[PDB]
RNA sequence: AGUAGCUGGUUCCCUCCAAAGUUUCCCUCAGGAUAGCUGGCGCUCUCCGCAGUUUUAUCCGGUAAAGCGAAUGAUUAGAGGUCUUGGGGCCGAAACGAUCUCAACCUAUUCUCAAACUUUAAAUGGGUAAGAAGCCCGGCUCGCUGGUGUGGAGCCGGGCGUGGAAUGCGAGUGCCUAGUGGGCCACUUUUGGUAAGCAGAACUGGCGCUGCGGGAUGAACCGAACGCCGGGUUAAGGCGCC
RNA sequence: UUAAUUAAAACAAAGCAUCGCGAAGGCCCGCGGCGGGUGUUGACGCGAUGUGAUUUCUGCCCAGUGCUCUGAAUGUCAAAGUGAAGAAAUUCAAUGAAGCGCGGGUAAACGGCGGGAGUAACUAUGACUCUCUUAAGGUAGCCAAAUGCCUCGUCAUCUAA
RNA sequence: ACAGUGCCAGGUGGGGAGUUUGACUGGGGCGGUACACCUGUCAAACGGUAACGCAGGUGUCCUAAGGCGAGCUCAGGGAGGACAGAAACCUCCCGUGGAGCAGAAGGGCAAAAGCUCGCUUGAUCUUGAUUUUCAGUACGAAUACAGACCGUGAAAGCGGGGCCUCACGAUCCUUCUGACCUUUUGGGUUUUAAGCAGGAGGUGUCAGAAAAGUUACCACAGGGAUAACUGGCUUGUGGCGGCCAAGCGUUCAUAGCGACGUCGCUUUUUGAUCCUUCGAUGUCGGCUCUUCCUAUCAUUGUGAAGCAGAAUUCACCAAGCG
RNA sequence: GUCUCCGUAGUGUAGCGGUUAUCACGUUCGCCUAACACGCGAAAGGUCCUCGGUUCGAAACCGGGCGGAAACACCA
RNA sequence: GUCUACGGCCAUACCACCCUGAACGCGCCCGAUCUCGUCUGAUCUCGGAAGCUAAGCAGGGUCGGGCCUGGUUAGUACUUGGAUGGGAGACCGCCUGGGAAUACCGGGUGCUGUAGGCUU
């Protein structure tokens, strides 16, 4: 039904977003980015790997439809519907058009919209599992199965950082003991030397 | 092809700063242009009145004609391969004095002083300025102290 | 369009403001003997058809109206013409404006 | 048949063929667009300026 | 000897200089006029001026990037409040009585974004200045402005050369003027298109107009531009044999 | 019948049907006239068209475009003529030929001749009904016809196909 | 006294004559207007910059929606108040504009540029200079002044149209307005006519001819600047083939298949483009004849099956012979 | 594909920017008739296709949709 | 130390809340005969001086929000010029120069001109 993803590879255009000048965009393959347990608090899954993108490209958001299904899967069958929580961190916004030919030819060009695709960089995190630690081989296996939904060459890395927080897992734990940290969830808020000595009093008490 | 809007492209050139909007200081109303100042010509959005074109937007010309409200600015505009000394008359708002020349007078006043002082006194100081020169040489002091090693740092996929 | 009856403008005869009255200014009817109209004429005589253009493609939908200024000085009555913009309907000394007023 | 629309290649370098010159300055410029009114009294300034030429 | 904005042709040598396919207007699109690019003839001076450059001062800007716990717009997930509004429940005599529960809402956070968003904000870039047409004194004219013999401009006389960054270079100026007005290619930037030895732009440089060494071969690539010669050395490329 | 790429279903034809004209006329020629052809003619004729033997039949539409008929009853309407103003040039008014407008006729004149919905005791159709609608809304016939896109329509016959 | 003829006048008059029947354009036509203009973007931080590039607008509207002055403050929300409720009107508080300013958009604006009142006609008369497009021409529009008459305000001041960026039109001709105006030919008076200056009547193909078709009966000058074959680049579409493995296969992903995704190959499909050929490369199909490819239907030699046999399916070397 | 046009009670249809959204049929209630039809007297019932916008007020006017119907698509 | 009138720059000056304000001021404040204007002497205008710093206003406070300014982010992102560099590409590295912005961390919280007062 569409043109192989070939097509819509590489990074040609500038950014096309569904906007009130780009009308008619149909609404992405994708639409869900958040699956698993996804109300586990911060304590319950410290490991965070990545799906890294190792080219500037772009992803169709069939196959980020398609890797989520993958990556979700396996976890599923390998870890339990609550042992993880995926989640998954491109989103298509950019549209692309086509000039659709059955004849006018090359005039009046100007192509329709057709999809949307999520134009990743080089470096840039595609997707996102975070789960218990001894499950680190399951969140390997899910992200190495779903490489091959996408093109270009991806690289599986396991982050340093506490789950979904943007703070370092070697120190996370003596932060929340100080509170530094408070969990607010899937989160932690971060607590400055900063503000109304009354917040500090509530912390304290 | 393009508009021949006169005030094509301006959408940022003639907008005003960020929270820099409303009453115009009246400083502005309270300088003195005379003939053969130097001004620099920057189109202000809040007054529409003498609007200098985009095309004079960032230029500096001189006064040559002083009115009530305006001024008359002789300032060069190149048009393809030939240079035109144009004649605007743009309202003292969209204007200020420019200091290029300021650090010039002020060169001319201390030129003359060591001149004249300095001819008195029966000796040669320098006047005409110079390009930086080359360092001259010097020692650097250790203080006992060995210099740090330094090294190149691994690889981490910090990702 | 709507213009009042009457303005106090400028009068070159008097050198000074008077009021005037104000009309819609119309096109006299042609003369058969103005210089143009007679060399008209001998050149459509005789044989030959046509001999000037008659101008087709019209366009503009609309004129400039011309308003008629006269002294209202019993001794000046000099008149003026005084163009406006295109509009398509004009009217003199209409219904004023009324602000604040139920739209029936 | 359709042809090229527009282009500036090759206008820098004609323009530079016969260098883009500089307005050519002299020491007195034209009182062209000057104010009337001023225009005005510097003719009556200079016209009378011989009345003084004594105690000069 | 009809006219042809169209096809074809247009006859000796050497020397010197040497383009354009771009601007605007045109029933203009296979053509003209126009500016530009060219050539020729000079002339006014010279042995201060100028510059496809940097330096030093000083302005101009909203792209690259960045931002979205900043405005606009788009957008993921939980968390804490919640009666200020609803859906379900739910014990009733029943109410804003009790009871949860899910929603909207609010508050802090959180994922991801913008050619027609933005608080920030480069590099490269555009303008101006770097003196004698300057600086500093005394005076005079005014019908302009005016509390003021104030202000401003103009004019007269006088005094100051360490000619006030680097570098390079002789400049200024005027007539007459042909051809051209189908272009095309490459690095970078860039619009449309799946893409195209595709169509359309910016910058510079090329081919066209140009041979020569290398790329076996080749309009454009790499090197390098050319009077007729000898010797030497190189570039880019090479050194089994051809 | 296209000499020299088309011999035909094309043209003609008898038959049929219109139309103009009674001679100072119809139709036509001619630069010209007491000019000329039809015409040495006279409506069973001459002139202008369509269809195309015979057989059978030739339905509805005059709104459109044509053609035609009636006209001071009568809007517009040239020159010339008439009247008034003025020094005159000139201007103004009154009057009002044909033709157009107005009203009839005419289709063997050019031509034209609908749409939607419901409805019979299985289903299907739907004689029947409702409705919008035009100047008529395609009648008798005929048809995948040299005329039907879909289409190599569907059924039957002709073949092993 | 009409026919008739001579000369004028009105109608009819493709029977006949002459002529026209725009341009751009991924060939032309049809379609659109990128043909005169304006906003944002493209556009690569001066300016400029193309495409039948993208998102839009214009041929108007306004006696006030122009001008001045004064006085106020808007959208939205919160909380209160008979009927009154989501929504009527009153009150208090918050409110940086989240409103409004004719319209497209962008910019600008808070004792205002918005809203409401009061007075008004600077939307008037006039000579030059300048800016924008630019050839440094015209128009159009706009900017500073200058000279008169004015309005408004207590006044400073502001105003010669609309807060800024668009909202429009040459020559010739016609019409009007102006002067104790010039000429009206040998002089004078007077009608007329012509001059001079400023408006309007319009050219939207918007620097401005007066303009319908058809040609298969066709013609000339050209064009490979330009379409209809082949060939070339490309390969979206077509064709063929891999990779992952949710499922199918009673069981069992992979004997045989294979979703969601994704990577390729081919030029036996169609497109896209217009590089060669228009002083001509004979345009479909069949027939005949040779040759070549392999992506293999058969045959030879093989491997695997959900291969008992038979039949079949998948795969290999393989184009010798059909 | 380009261009033009159309969606209103159950059906077919009017609406000349401010309507009690027109007409006919249909449905319902009551008379009439032994009953039916015809007929007479009344009643009800419009998601103005949908979203947005101008307007003091949009069924209408202007745009974006959702379905529908015409006209074209030629020279090879 | 500080205020009043008129200002320049226009948040280091704003916003929220709390504390403190000698003197003179500035105010709140008391009235409507006159001037003037309102549905309303609320505002505006006019005539005053019983009271009060309650508020405005001034100074200060807040591990205050904002704002200003540094650090980090980082020689990172981006970038001028270069190569017969790499890679099928996408892109990336190096050579020669320039060089950002968040989050996060710290510091600050109006200066000042003219005139005239108060403060032994
Ligand atoms: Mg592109
Ligand atoms: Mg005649
Ligand atoms: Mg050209
Ligand atoms: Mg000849
Ligand atoms: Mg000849
Ligand atoms: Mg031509
Ligand atoms: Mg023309
Ligand atoms: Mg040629
Ligand atoms: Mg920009
Ligand atoms: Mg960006
Ligand atoms: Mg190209
Ligand atoms: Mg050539
Ligand atoms: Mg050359
Ligand atoms: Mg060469
Ligand atoms: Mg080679
Ligand atoms: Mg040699
Ligand atoms: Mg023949
Ligand atoms: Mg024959
Ligand atoms: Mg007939
Ligand atoms: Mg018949
Ligand atoms: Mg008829
Ligand atoms: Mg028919
Ligand atoms: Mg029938
Ligand atoms: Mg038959
Ligand atoms: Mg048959
Ligand atoms: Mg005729
Ligand atoms: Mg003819
Ligand atoms: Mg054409
Ligand atoms: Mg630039
Ligand atoms: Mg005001
Ligand atoms: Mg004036
Ligand atoms: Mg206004
Ligand atoms: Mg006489
Ligand atoms: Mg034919
Ligand atoms: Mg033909
Ligand atoms: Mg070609
Ligand atoms: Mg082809
Ligand atoms: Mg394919
Ligand atoms: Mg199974
Ligand atoms: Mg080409
Ligand atoms: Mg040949
Ligand atoms: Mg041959
Ligand atoms: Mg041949
Ligand atoms: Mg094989
Ligand atoms: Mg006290
Ligand atoms: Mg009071
Ligand atoms: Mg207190
Ligand atoms: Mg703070
Ligand atoms: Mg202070
Ligand atoms: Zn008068």
């Amino acid at each position: 039904g569409r043109r192989p993803a070939r097509c819509y590879r590489y990074c040609k255009n500038k950014p096309y977003p569904k906007s009130r000048f780009c009308r008619g965009v149909p609404d992405a393959k994708i639409r869900i980015f958040d699956l698993g347990r996804k109300k586990a608090k911060v304590d319950e899954f410290p490991l965070c790997g990545h799906m890294v993108s190792d080219e500037y490209e772009q992803l169709s958001s069939e196959a980020l439809e398609a890797a989520r299904i993958c990556a979700n899967k396996y976890m599923v069958k390998s870890c339990g519907k609550d042992g993880f929580h995926i989640r998954v961190r491109l989103h298509p916004f950019h549209v692309i058009r086509i000039n659709k030919m059955l004849q006018t030819g090359m005039r009046g060009a100007f192509g329709k919209p057709q999809g949307t695709v999520a134009r990743v960089h080089i470096g840039q995190v595609i997707m996102s599992i975070r789960t218990k630690l001894q499950n680190k081989e399951h969140v390997v296996e899910a992200l190495r199965r779903a490489k091959f939904k996408f093109p270009g060459r991806q690289k599986i890395h396991i982050s340093k950082k506490w789950g979904f927080t943007k703070f370092n897992a070697d120190e996370f734990e003596d932060m929340v003991a100080e509170k530094r940290l408070i969990p607010d969830g899937c989160g932690v808020k971060y607590i400055p030397n900063r503000g109304p000595l009354d917040k500090w009093r509530a912390l304290h008490s | 092809t393009n508009t021949k809007g006169k005030r094509r492209g301006t959408r940022y050139m003639f907008s005003r700063p960020f929270r820099k909007h409303g009453v115009v200081p009246l400083a502005t109303y309270m300088r003195i242009y005379k003939k053969g100042d130097i001004v620099d010509i920057k189109g202000m959005g809040t007054v529409q009145k003498g609007m200098p074109h985009k095309c004079y937007h960032g230029k500096t010309g001189r006064v040559y004609n002083v009115t009530q409200h305006a001024v008359g600015i002789v300032v060069n505009k190149q048009v393809k391969g030939k240079i035109l000394a144009k004649r605007i008359n743009v309202r003292i708002e969209h204007i200020k004095h420019s200091k290029s020349r300021d650090s010039f007078l002020k060169r001319v006043k201390e030129n003359d002083q060591k001149k004249k002082e300095a001819k008195e006194k029966g000796t040669w100081v320098q006047l005409k300025r110079q390009p930086a020169p080359p360092r001259e040489a010097h020692f650097v002091r250790t203080n006992g102290k060995e210099p740090e090693l330094l090294e190149p740092i691994p690889y981490e996929f910090m990702a | 369009v709507n213009v009042p009856k009457t303005r106090r403008t400028f009068c070159k005869k008097c050198g000074k403001h008077q009021p005037h009255k104000v009309t819609q200014y119309k096109k006299g009817k042609d003369s058969l003997y103005a210089q143009g109209k007679r060399r008209y004429d001998r050149k459509q005589s005789g044989y030959g058809g046509q001999t000037k253009p008659i101008f087709r493609k019209k366009a503009k939908t609309t004129k400039k109206i011309v308003l008629r200024l006269e002294c209202v000085e019993p001794n000046c009555r000099s008149k003026r013409m005084l163009a406006i913009k295109r509009c398509k309907h004009f009217e003199l000394g209409g219904d004023k404006k009324r602000k604040g007023q139920v739209i029936q | 048949a359709k042809s090229k629309n527009h282009t500036t290649h090759n206008q820098s370098r004609k323009w530079h063929r016969n260098g883009i010159k500089k307005p050519r300055s002299q020491r007195y410029e034209s009182l062209k667009g000057v104010d009337p009114k001023f225009l005005r009294n510097m003719r009556f300034a200079k016209k009378h300026n011989k009345k003084g030429l004594k105690k000069m």
